[PDB]
RNA sequence: GCAGCCGCGGUAAUACGAAGGGUGCAAGCGUUAAUCGGAAUUACUGGGCGUAAAGCGCGCGUAGGUGGUUCAGCAAGUUGGAUG
RNA sequence: CAGCAGUGGGGAAUAUUGGACAAUGGGCGAAAGCCUGAUCCAGCCAUGCCGCGUGUGUGAAGAAGGUCUUCGGAUUGUAAAGCA
């Protein structure tokens, strides 16, 4: 592998959110925010295309988690499925077992959902899934095992579902913390900062 | 024209008495995406006030290509000089698997399902010409020939 | 059950020799080119004629290098 | 010596479509020379009457489709292994107007069951 | 039908690594340890070893470090590629069947602190 | 004899059985006659435990073909 | 001293060797070797030969390759289906 | 030993003098069984390939140590040493 190490030197360079911190807030106050990562980012120049196609598969990278042994083999099961490969590479990213804990919510973000699916906290249909690369199906239930539950972090986690915005394609019984991974989403329901076919554009050179 | 695009800018000199007096060559590409494109050279001792001739000349001289709706209209081959330039349409899922001089000729004319591939010479000079007039000879419907097929 | 070639040797006890011509398509090239076999064939009337048209079978091997039989003399 | 007749037809057909000429006439043969009654029934008519008593010549009466003509390439002939001998696996270009077959039974292109000869497209 | 009568042969192309053949490296032992000079645009003193290969060729090697040690009789391992400036050498010793030193921290083949 | 035996495909610690018809003088993972058909041992929801293709193996001991001892304690699961 | 190519280095070095500080891709990562590709650079698909490499100095001719037109038959190539 | 393991040797380079017949073969037997370095398995080795592993959806307290003066600023830039 995972990348560890500094969240704070990861989102200044692509330019987004990327929803990469620690606690209850926002993006972009404490530390000190205005420039580039690099030797010397106080002066720019050539913001064109085969440096940003390398944005453009080094951001969603850096989303949800992948290194590129993975997501090249991403780029495999797209162009593998019919029709439309740069929705294909982000429905197979949406349906990860790390991603939809977030997506569900019972996880704080993706790298707190990749430890907490990995220390044998999530359970799928009453069994126990600690892989963060099980791909989800259609209907299926995404639950929480009872072991961790009232591990406060867990609950903690689960207000900014309220306060990023709904989801809506789950639905998420708060009551026994149980999940239900009611479709994979398309691409109207992911956000637009990213250009899914520039990665498309990165692949014969 | 207004998804303008350059492909090539070449620094060419000539000799007088002094030495090498240079100026610099802009090749550039204008189109619409829908099926209007030109191409235009221009020359100047700077780069950008020849960038804007090469666009200046290019959105003149530009052509209505009969295609079929984001892809050729049937497999092609066209050539000028010793450039050599093969085309032909693609399904739906594919890009511009063409390249370089050939993906910005077939980007502005608003195909996205291409699949071409150049041969003999790779100038870009001759590559567009190449490029542009496989697409001024297409007809889908334009068959004189008094028939429905 | 049957080739059809032109008797192309007499000159043996009992055996004649025909060439079957067969013409194959060239496996790179595409042209269809005229191809030969030189069989020796029985005749145990001894009565094929350099120039026949016959038509062979195939049986068990009479001699070494000889395992056809004649059928018929198609023409002459 | 000349011994490819009907890539004879073809080339006088395209360098008088080349020039603007109105008529060719040729000495040409049977059947295959009704590749040009396939040639101008899927296409236009002509009056092509194949015309004399023992020098048959026969005059396609092209025809210049406005402005500039809609015969841009032909040939694509065989005569030794230059050749179609398909099934089907013959000539789709745009799918139109395709690719005259001149094969066992009856000059033709694209209707029926198969079995491919050769000639070349109108456009 | 020419084409027919005699095909089109491929033409083969020759390995421009003529010793260690078909080997990622192969052990020689120097015969001599030495400096050449570099082609014309070039000036440098650069270290070059005359190895003797296990096969009974005989090649020159060159020495990649900041400084090296391949005293006249040493065992050395060879890889394939030229050295542009020196005309005529082909190869590398590598750095690490022998000796490595130096500083080197932008490393291989190199030493650890 | 000919004979009717388990051929191991699978892997390490998941076996997988064939029901060849063989030679018995071949070895038990190559040169069959035919294969009816499987058996697996560690088939669990979805996955068949035998599909011996009774109309095979009634030719093959027509023929005068022997079951080991196993495939002959699964053709006694019929 | 570098370097796969263009090439770098002769006093402010983004090319050589370095703590001021990070782009890869990661239990990997690099460079050697080999293989095909890019190579339409052996071109059948799919190349050339006035001047870039490339028309024998010219004939005549053996094998071969190819052959005008018409009617018929034939059914080896061709074509369709079936079966193994 | 061109059976298995292992040696010296060559070489850029390639393993354990292992366990059991428990399974599926094969061999004799009427059977019990007795054999079996086939095999099923354990050693060794990133040699491949696949997966996994290194606590927080925050906050100046902008600690030092690393600096240049852009002598305020850039630089570790919605970080820690606290934690439920």
């Amino acid at each position: 592998a995972r990348y560890i190490g500094p969240k704070c030197k990861l989102s200044r360079r692509e330019g987004t959110d990327l929803f990469l911190k620690s606690g209850a807030r926002a993006l972009d106050s404490k530390c000190k925010a205005e420039n580039v990562p690099g030797q010397h980012g106080q002066r720019r120049g050539r913001l064109s295309d085969y440096g940003l196609q390398l944005r453009e598969k080094q951001k969603v990278r850096r989303i949800y988690g992948v290194l590129e042994r993975q997501f090249r083999g991403y780029y495999q099961e797209a162009s593998r499925r019919k029709g439309s490969t740069g929705e294909n590479l982000l429905q197979l990213l949406e349906c990860r077992l790390d991603n939809v804990v977030y997506r569900m919510g019972f996880g704080s973000t993706r790298s707190e959902s990749r430890q907490l699916v990995s220390h044998k906290a999530i359970t799928v249909n009453g069994q126990t899934v600690n892989i963060p690369s099980y791909q989800v199906k259609a209907g299926d239930v995404v639950a929480v095992r009872e072991k961790s539950k009232n591990q406060l972090r867990i609950a903690q986690a689960l207000e900014l579902c309220g306060q990023r915005g709904r989801v809506e394609w789950v639905e998420v019984d708060l009551d026994k913390k149980a999940g239900t991974f009611k479709s994979a989403p398309a691409r109207s329901d992911l956000s637009a900062d990213i250009n899914e076919n520039l990665i498309v554009e990165l692949y014969s050179k | 024209g207004y998804i303008e695009k350059l492909v090539q800018v070449n620094r060419v000199a000539k000799t007088v008495k002094g030495g090498r007096i240079f100026a610099f060559t802009a090749l550039t590409v204008v189109g619409d995406g829908k099926g209007r494109v030109g191409f235009g050279r221009g020359k100047a001792r700077e780069v950008p006030a020849a960038i804007q001739k090469a666009m200046e000349a290019a959105r003149r001289n530009m052509i209505q290509v009969d295609l079929n709706g984001t892809t050729l209209q049937y497999p092609t081959k066209s050539a000028h000089g010793a450039s050599k330039v093969y085309m032909q349409p693609a399904s739906e899922g594919t890009g511009i698997i063409a390249g370089g001089a050939m993906r910005a000729v077939l980007e502005v004319a608003g195909v996205q399902n291409v699949l071409a591939k150049c041969y003999g010479s790779t100038n870009p000079v001759n590559v567009v010409y190449a490029t542009f007039k496989g697409l001024k000879n297409m007809q889908p419907e334009a068959v004189a020939a008094k028939r429905g097929k | 059950r049957t080739l059809t070639g032109r008797v192309v040797s007499d000159k043996m006890d009992k055996t004649v020799t025909v060439l079957i011509e067969r013409r194959v398509k060239h496996p790179i090239y595409g042209k269809y080119v005229k191809r030969s076999t030189k069989l020796h064939a029985h005749d145990e009337s001894n009565q094929c004629r350099i120039g026949d048209l016959v038509t062979i079978r195939e049986t068990r091997p009479l001699a070494k290098t000889k395992a056809w039989t004649l059928v018929d003399i198609v023409e002459r | 010596s000349m011994q490819d007749p009907l890539a004879d037809m073809l080339t006088r057909i395209r360098n008088a479509q080349m020039a603007e000429k109105t008529v060719v006439s040729m000495p040409s043969s049977k059947l295959k020379a009704a590749v040009a009654k396939v040639l101008k029934d899927e296409g236009y008519i002509a009056d092509f009457q194949i015309s004399s008593e023992v020098k048959p010549q026969l005059s396609i009466e092209l025809k210049y489709f406005e402005g500039k003509p809609v015969i841009e390439e032909v040939k694509r002939i065989s005569r030794p292994g230059l050749r179609q001998y398909k099934s089907v696996e013959q000539l789709v270009r745009g799918g139109l107007g395709v690719s005259i077959v001149s094969t066992n039974k009856g000059v033709m292109t694209d209707r029926a069951a198969r079995a491919a000869g050769v000639g070349g497209e109108v456009v | 039908n020419q084409l027919v009568r005699k095909p089109r042969k491929r033409m083969v192309d020759k390995s421009d690594v003529p010793a260690l053949q078909n080997c990622p490296q192969r052990r020689g032992v120097c015969t001599r340890v030495y400096t050449t000079t570099p082609k014309k645009p070039n000036s440098a003193l650069r270290k070059v070893c005359r190895v003797r290969l296990t096969n009974g060729f005989e090649v020159s090697s060159y020495i990649g470090g900041e400084g090296h040690n391949l005293q006249e009789h040493s065992v050395v391992l060879i890889r394939g590629g030229r050295v542009k400036d020196l005309p005529g050498v082909r190869y590398h010793t590598v750095r690490g069947s022998l000796d490595t030193s130096g500083v080197k921290d932008r490393k291989q083949r190199s030493k650890y602190g | 004899m000919v004979t009717i035996r388990l051929a191991r495909g699978g892997s390490k610690k998941r076996p997988f059985y064939h029901l060849t018809v063989t030679n018995s003088r071949n070895a038990r993972d190559g040169r069959f006659v035919e294969r009816i058909g499987f058996f697996n041992p560690v088939a669990t929801g979805g996955e068949v435990r035998l599909s011996v293709d009774q109309e095979r193996a009634t030719y093959w001991l027509g023929q005068g073909a022997q079951p080991s001892e196993r495939v002959a304690q699964l053709l006694k699961d019929a």
